[PDB]
């Protein structure tokens, strides 16, 4: 019908008018680095990870808020696409701290992951790292916000989805500090899904701090019983005792969060 | 040709002492038994193709010593051993009659490693 | 066109009993399929693509000495990978094991914007950025 | 390239044969084994005289695990758990907790001297050099638990031998 | 007459495991294989593996 | 689909002909296997033991799955006369060490929480 | 340091306690139990506060490649003295 | 090479490999479904599970091919093929220098008549890959059992087979006799998901299924 | 020590020197030995003559090394398909020309000779660089650059567990290991492990030779042709 | 080494060859045990400059084998030249 035809690097493929690249990436089988985008939260735009250059393109486009049109060509592993994600992701990784041993995302980290396959094998850093003072916005999640990469996935997440204004990124410059500013305390019935969209160590459980580690704990597939809801959550089981609960995908019932109680 | 070569350095291979006519009557069998197979196949071609040639300075030059390098296969009394292979395949394939179409395509994608 | 004395058996096609899976292995053991579940903290999604040959798992007591997880299942730590999964059926058949699967929780497609976090009316406009 | 080795052409002069009919009747070649033996009998033996001298090692050698600790007295681990993930014979089990400082390290580094294989990786795997083999070689044993090691016993064996590995990786850690 | 070389008194799962080791916990595997021939069976693993990734080592 | 190839039988009755000389072979062999592997176990034991495994397969359809085993039958009768196999690998067949596994769902539910 | 337990019984760092029967300790009778009287926690503690007039500072540990991947652990809290994960070491700057 | 990280290619063996490739493959249109040459200058010759002898018999013998080096026979057990078994030869020519690789899809009951004919070196070389796996070799001398235990039951290699397999042994002083147990281990094997949920090399990716 | 994407650490300072003092003093240790044993008469009765092999036998028994060698057949690994940088050296291949046990004796010592020549060669010709490649996702980083950079310690990270993925494919790899060819064959599936590992064991086609060997011999040659085989079990039963 | 000469001449006489010259022990030629600290080299692609793993992609570039033949006047070939006899050796060709 109306559904705007479209190449990607290569094969045509037809897609509803408005959908941006991304959502026309995946059609095929493409997930195109991001880190300030979320499916199912809002649109950031602003960890840049997404650029990917297009054919005839003078600029690399943000993926993320880019409708495409008729006959756009998603250059996708071209040059100078593989270039933009080279520099934008050791830019995000400049200031980083070195916590990986001691961060609980190691194993599950999307800025450790993709850094494996989009990204260097060396540095060219010869500073000082920023270092941000910690915060406090629970006994149920931990706050390291050094390790933050202001994707603002939170602070969006808050606001919508979690229906409370209490989190954003006060500074400027550099001194980009997302939080509450003034000493609050993040008590929502969902606070507790702000760890899983999270993509580093910047927001923990406290109860699962320093207990396990992805590689080994075993997962299996179960539901919610502390609500009516019944929501589909996975088991994380290792050496035979269970450590930590994850929501599951499942859009009728939980989406992919689950309650305070629950996790 | 000349003075006859103690011995192949292969053990259990012999020194042949009169290879070049051996040769001539190996490859001419071989286009013999090639005669039964249809002009269309593409085994006959390949091997119509590379015995006459073979034949011919076999036929022409009587050194075995410079037959070495005529056919580069090293020594003459493997080739005709190899030529006895040839042989033996064109006596095989007399059966095998592998000119059909597949006998099956491979049942859906079997191939297309990784999976 | 596999013409070697052809023979036709329309029996379903089983090896349990030349394979060798135990008795208490073969009914006793619920073995579940699912395509497995992209870890929720992970956006990358090159996980939930194939098809697995999970079990049920059994009794894991602490060993005596040193508290480890001695467990004497021997099929728990075994998991295939299939393609799809009218393959990963015909294992369960030939195998002849408990059966239950699980279809692909596919994503719903979300109609995402830009515009809509700066909106006149709607209350879609974002409260920050 | 390539060359023959046994070719031999016995020459069929006179000469050789009497050497040939020398060699069998009177026993020349089996003498030389006599008078080749008898060499090393009146040299000296090259046999260390253990324990009172042992064999010569290096500073890379990998023997008994150690789990060490700073200058100031605190663990090196840090429930890294990389130590585990690549050790191919998953001697190593470790569980971390909370800690009262919120310094949480582990309560288990259980590793079976009988499941080890003195890889090297350990080193290789932990970035604060926690666990690393001792020189020790000589911890022998009769009764199969106490090859099974643990936390305690691996921190103990760090007090011990820490004067030794200090500067064992002292002098190697250039080359790591 | 004829004499039959029983082997299996020594067989291990090697290439079993393998499939569940990953590359590098795979290679001391190979020093175990021909145990008299230490240093050229991981010859024959590293020269297999990184052909694979297509990466040469450096001359040194 | 249905069509396929007979490793070694083209239909059931040659497949229970093929069971029947290698049951015979296996009815015969029992007093000399105990004799010489020196044995406590008495001749009809092995007897109605023989009887025992080839019941509990004795349920299949397809005339490769039977046929196929029976060549895995066929495959310990003579490891055993040539003595090839061990005393611990024939009283592995009489499972003898063990406690009797609990049969009653009540004597289940006692022993643990394991189907 | 290291403490006691009732039955003697010398507790570890971690805090392991066996109980009054607790079958297990047969094994513990005619030998001993190995305890590092050296504990982690209170080596630490003791240890001087150091005292350096930044908002940022290294914490390699002493010997940078011998020592513990440095981390740039921020000084600003002045409720507690900031230490490096790695280390353990409090390092404290005096009055901002 | 410019770049010495990177592995150096070789171009000139890769279409000489592949004109030998489309070769055999116009000799045996029959047989012959699949022939690739992979990046590593690899040449791999998919074949008919029938073929076993013919074309073996082809690449030993022929003039331009002299393959008569069986380097090793080996199966790959693959769950989501209708075919698990992959039975894979492995060929070597003295003269040309070169390798052949030769693939023949064969179910579990499916056999596979036996190779010593066209080589007598393959004979030990089933003895095995009837037992790691269990694919069944037609008319072959013997189809013993050299690494399983002397009546063990099952075929390890296949990827329904567990690690610790089933049986345990132990000297059992009341009957004075190893004797067999069902498998209890001391720690059970921490299976480790190592699998990346970001997309590696793109290069390889299966097509939008 | 031999891992993928070169070596794991570089050798201590002089190590080439005592090697040098082994090397010079080793030539001789392998005349002591010819003197012992070649020109010995009970050595080479029972040895010559004993477990010989036909060329086209013993290469299509699948043999490898040495029992090719040994029976007269031109073919070395080193020299046709020169894998790492055996092609920057020479080396004369000792080639027998009887095929039975004492030829193959008589191939080996010479074999460790031209060993003795390779160390030679490439002892003086050691060049200068680094001992893994310089690419991170295969190579962990240096120690030193572990514990001061980012992507040093992300790399290292991950390589420690879950180690670096192989592109999917299938390759039989082939070096000539001094028992014959010891060939690694592995299919990768893409991930950051293997999905099955054949191991080409020489001793495997040798032990599977054993049978034509010991035709028309005495049991105590049967000992005699075991041990020139080569045979080690770890090797021929995986 | 210790070994006084008449007893040296028992050993070089007997063997046939002298030995003094090499000895299967060591002595003090070895390197020392402590030699000085290394200075190991750094990599190729080390630089600071252009350095871009775009370049270097070892594991990127490989392909999926190419197709040249799928189930869904002709020339002669062989899989490579056919090999070259090599000549006896130059230092010894004759053992
Ligand atoms: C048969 C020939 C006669 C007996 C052996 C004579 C002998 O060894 O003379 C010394 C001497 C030792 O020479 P070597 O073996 O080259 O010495 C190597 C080191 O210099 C050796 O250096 P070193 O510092 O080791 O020398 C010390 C050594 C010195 O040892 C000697 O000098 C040996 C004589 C006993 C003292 O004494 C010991 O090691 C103390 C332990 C003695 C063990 C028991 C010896 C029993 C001797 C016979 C008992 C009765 C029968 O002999 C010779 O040089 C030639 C043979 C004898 C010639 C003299 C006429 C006969
Ligand atoms: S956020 Fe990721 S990269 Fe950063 S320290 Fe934590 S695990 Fe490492
Ligand atoms: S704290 Fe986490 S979720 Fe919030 S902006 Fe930083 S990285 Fe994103
Ligand atoms: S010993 Fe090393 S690898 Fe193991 S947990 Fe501690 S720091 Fe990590
Ligand atoms: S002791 Fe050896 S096998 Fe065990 S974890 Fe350490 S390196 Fe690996
Ligand atoms: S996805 Fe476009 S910037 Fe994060
Ligand atoms: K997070
Ligand atoms: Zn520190």
């Amino acid at each position: 019908s109306n559904l705007i035809e479209v190449f990607v690097d290569g094969q045509s493929v037809m897609v509803e008018p408005g959908t941006t690249v991304l959502q026309a990436c995946e059609k095929v089988g493409m997930q195109i680095p991001r880190f300030c985008y979320h499916e199912r939260l809002s649109v950031a735009g602003n960890c840049r990870m997404c650029l990917v250059e297009i054919e005839k393109a003078p600029k690399v486009v943000a993926a993320c808020a880019m409708p495409v049109m008729k006959g756009w060509n998603i250059l996708t592993n071209s040059e100078k696409s593989k270039k933009a994600r080279e520099g934008v992701m050791e830019f995000l990784l400049a200031n980083h701290p070195l916590d990986c041993p001691i961060c609980d995302q190691g194993g599950e980290c999307d800025l450790q992951d993709q850094s494996m396959m989009f990204g260097s094998d060396r540095s060219r850093f010869l500073e000082g790292k920023r270092a941000v003072e910690d915060k406090n916005i629970g006994p149920l999640v931990k706050t390291i916000m050094t390790r933050c990469i202001q994707c603002t996935r939170c602070i969006r997440f808050a606001s919508e989805i979690a229906g409370v204004d209490d989190l954003g990124t006060t500074g400027r410059g550099n001194d980009m500090q997302v939080g509450t500013y003034i000493e609050k305390m993040f008590m929502s019935e969902l606070s507790g899904n702000i760890i899983d969209i999270c993509p580093v160590g910047a927001l923990t459980s406290k109860p699962y701090a320093f207990t396990a580690r992805p590689w080994e704990t075993r997962k299996t597939e179960s539901i919610d019983v502390m609500d009516a809801v019944g929501s589909n959550i996975v088991v994380s089981t290792r050496t035979g005792e269970v450590m930590r609960i994850l929501p599951r995908m499942h859009e009728d019932i939980n989406e992919e969060w689950i309650s305070d109680k629950t996790r | 040709a000349g003075l006859l070569k103690k011995t192949t350095g292969l053990v259990g291979l012999a020194v042949c002492e009169t290879p070049h006519e051996r040769l001539k009557i190996l490859y001419t069998k071989i286009l013999d038994v090639l005669g039964q197979i249809p002009k269309n196949a593409a085994y006959r071609k390949y091997t119509e193709q590379i015995t006459n040639e073979k034949l011919g300075m076999v036929k022409a030059e009587p050194d075995v010593k410079k037959l070495e390098e005529q056919l580069q296969g090293g020594q003459i009394e493997e080739v005709i051993l190899q030529a006895e292979n040839e042989l033996s395949l064109a006596r095989k394939m007399l059966r095998w009659k592998p000119w059909e179409p597949l006998v099956e395509e491979p049942p859906a994608n079997q191939w297309k490693w990784p999976i | 066109t596999q013409d070697t004395q052809l023979i036709a058996v329309d029996e379903k096609l089983d090896i349990t009993t030349l394979t060798g899976v135990p008795e208490e292995h073969i009914k006793t053991r619920k073995v579940r399929i699912f395509v497995p579940a992209r870890n929720n903290m992970q956006s990358g999604v090159n996980n939930t693509k194939k098809w697995k040959m999970e079990f049920d798992t059994r009794e894991r007591w602490e060993n005596p000495l040193m508290g480890w997880s001695s467990t004497a299942d021997p099929l728990s730590n075994l998991v295939l990978t299939f393609s799809t999964k009218e393959d990963a059926v015909a294992f369960a058949e030939k195998n002849g094991w408990s059966f239950d699967v699980e279809e692909r929780k596919v994503p719903k497609p979300k109609s995402k914007s830009y515009g809509a976090n700066f909106s006149w009316n709607k209350r879609t406009r974002v409260s920050t950025k | 390239t390539y060359k023959f080795v046994n070719m031999r052409e016995p020459s069929m002069d006179m000469k050789s044969v009497t050497d040939r009919a020398a060699q069998t009747l009177l026993w020349t070649e089996l003498v030389r084994g006599l008078g080749m033996t008898l060499s090393y009998l009146f040299r000296e033996p090259a046999t260390i005289n253990y324990p009172f001298e042992k064999g010569p090692l290096s500073p890379r050698f990998r023997g008994e695990h150690a789990l060490r600790r700073y200058p100031s007295g605190e663990e090196r681990c840090i429930a890294c758990k990389l130590c585990e993930a690549v050790c191919p014979a998953q001697a190593i089990t470790i569980e971390a907790e909370p800690r009262a400082d919120g310094s949480r390290r582990t309560t288990r580094y259980d590793i079976d001297m009988t499941k080890c294989i003195y890889c090297g990786f350990c080193q290789e795997a932990c970035p604060v050099d926690a666990i690393v083999e001792g020189p020790n070689f000589e911890f022998s044993t009769e009764t199969h638990e106490e090859l099974l090691y643990n936390k305690e016993k691996l921190l103990n064996n760090g007090d011990k031998w820490e004067a030794e590995i200090a500067a064992n990786i002292q002098a190697d850690y250039l080359y790591r | 007459r004829k004499c039959d070389p029983h082997i299996g008194l020594l067989h291990r799962g090697t290439e079993k495991l393998i499939e569940y080791k990953t590359y590098l916990q795979a290679l001391p595997y190979f020093d175990r294989l021909d145990y008299v021939s230490m240093m050229c069976n991981e010859q024959a693993y590293s020269l297999a593996v990184e052909k694979l990734l297509n990466i040469q080592p450096p001359p040194r | 689909g249905t069509s396929v190839k007979p490793i070694f039988s083209r239909d059931m009755n040659e497949a229970k002909r093929r069971v029947r000389e290698l049951y015979r072979a296996w009815y015969r062999e029992v007093p000399n296997t105990v004799h010489l592997f020196q044995l406590d176990i008495s001749v009809k034991q092995g007897r109605d033991k023989v009887r025992e495994m080839f019941m509990k397969n004795a349920h299949v359809t397809d005339p490769r799955v039977v046929d196929l085993l029976v060549i895995k039958g066929k495959m310990e009768l003579e490891e055993t006369i040539n003595v090839w196999k061990q005393r611990t690998h024939i009283m592995r067949f009489f499972h003898e060490t063990e406690a009797p596994r609990p049969t009653d769902f009540l004597s289940k539910f006692y022993v643990g929480h394991d189907p | 340091g290291v403490r006691t337990s009732p039955t003697g019984e010398k507790v570890t760092h971690t805090g392991q306690a066996y109980d009054d029967g607790d079958y297990r300790r047969v094994r513990f009778s005619d030998r001993q139990k190995e305890v590092n009287e050296n504990f982690a926690i209170d080596l630490i503690a003791e240890q001087p506060v150091s005292e350096v007039g930044s908002r940022v500072i290294s914490c390699d540990g002493g010997g940078g490649a011998l020592g513990h991947p440095r981390v740039y652990i921020n000084l600003d809290k002045e409720t507690k003295t900031g230490t490096c994960g790695y280390c353990g070491l409090q390092f404290r700057q005096p009055h901002h | 090479d410019t770049r010495p990280t990177i592995r150096p290619r070789n171009d000139v063996v890769h279409k000489q490999l592949s004109a030998f490739g489309q070769y055999v493959a116009e000799i045996l249109p029959k047989y012959v479904q699949q022939v690739q040459v992979s990046c590593f200058n690899e040449l791999e010759i998919f074949i008919h599970p029938d073929g076993v002898i013919p074309v073996l018999t082809f690449l030993r013998d022929h003039t331009n091919a002299q393959f008569k080096s069986l380097a090793d026979l080996t199966a790959v057990d693959v769950p989501t093929r209708q075919n698990r078994f992959e039975i894979v030869y492995n060929l070597l020519s003295l003269r040309f220098n070169s390798q052949i690789r030769v693939k023949t899809y064969t179910d579990e009951l499916t056999p596979i008549e036996s190779s010593v004919t066209v080589y007598k070196a393959a004979n030990w070389y089933e003895r095995e890959i009837w037992d790691m796996f269990g694919v069944f070799f037609a008319n072959h001398p013997d189809l013993r059992r050299i690494l399983t235990g002397y009546g063990f039951e099952g075929h390890p290699f296949r990827k329904d087979f567990p690690l610790s397999g089933y049986v345990e042994l132990r000297y059992d002083d009341e009957v004075k006799r190893v004797v067999a147990e069902p498998v209890e281990l001391a720690q059970e094997f921490r299976k480790f998901d190592l699998n990346s949920p970001w997309e590696a090399f793109p290069a390889y990716r299966q097509p939008p299924e | 020590y031999i891992r993928p994407g070169g070596v794991h650490q570089d050798l201590p300072l002089g190590l080439l020197d005592d090697i040098y003092e082994f090397s010079k003093n080793f030539s001789f240790r392998i005349d002591e030995l010819e003197e012992m044993l070649t020109n010995n008469r009970i050595w080479r009765n029972r040895t010559v003559d004993i477990g010989v092999v036909t060329a086209e036998d013993a290469l299509n028994y699948g043999f490898s090394g040495v029992m090719l060698r040994g029976s007269g057949i031109q073919w070395d690994l080193r020299k046709t398909q020169p894998y790492d940088v055996y092609d920057q050296v020479e080396f004369d291949v000792p080639i027998g020309s009887r095929g039975d046990c004492y030829d193959r004796y008589l191939c080996r010592v010479e074999e460790m000779r031209q060993s003795l020549r390779i160390i030679s060669q490439c002892l003086n010709k050691m060049p200068p660089g680094e001992i893994k490649v310089d690419d991170a996702k295969v190579s962990p980083p240096k120690r030193a650059e572990m514990k001061t950079s980012m992507e040093s310690l992300i790399h290292h990270f991950k390589l420690y567990t879950e180690g670096y993925q192989v592109p999917p494919g299938a390759t039989y790899t082939a070096i000539e290991a001094p028992k014959g060819e010891f060939g690694v064959y592995l299919v990768s599936d893409g991930s950051s492990r293997p999905y099955r590992c054949k191991i080409k064991a020489p001793g495997f086609a040798h032990l599977a030779g054993l049978d034509k060997m010991s035709k028309g011999h005495m049991l105590a040659d049967v000992v005699a042709i075991i041990g020139t085989q080569d045979i080690v079990f770890g090797e021929v039963d995986r | 080494a210790s070994a006084t000469r008449v007893i040296q001449l028992l050993r070089n006489w007997a063997s046939g060859r002298d030995l003094q010259a090499k000895l299967q022990l060591r002595y003090q030629e070895i390197s020392k045990r402590t030699q000085p600290p290394p200075k190991l080299p750094v990599g190729p692609s080390h630089k600071l400059s252009n350095n871009y793993y775009c370049t270097r992609d070892g594991r990127r570039e490989a392909m999926p084998p190419s197709i040249v033949m799928s189930s869904q006047e002709k020339k002669a070939v062989t899989p490579a030249p056919p090999i070259k006899r090599w000549e006896l050796s130059k230092d010894q060709p004759y053992l």
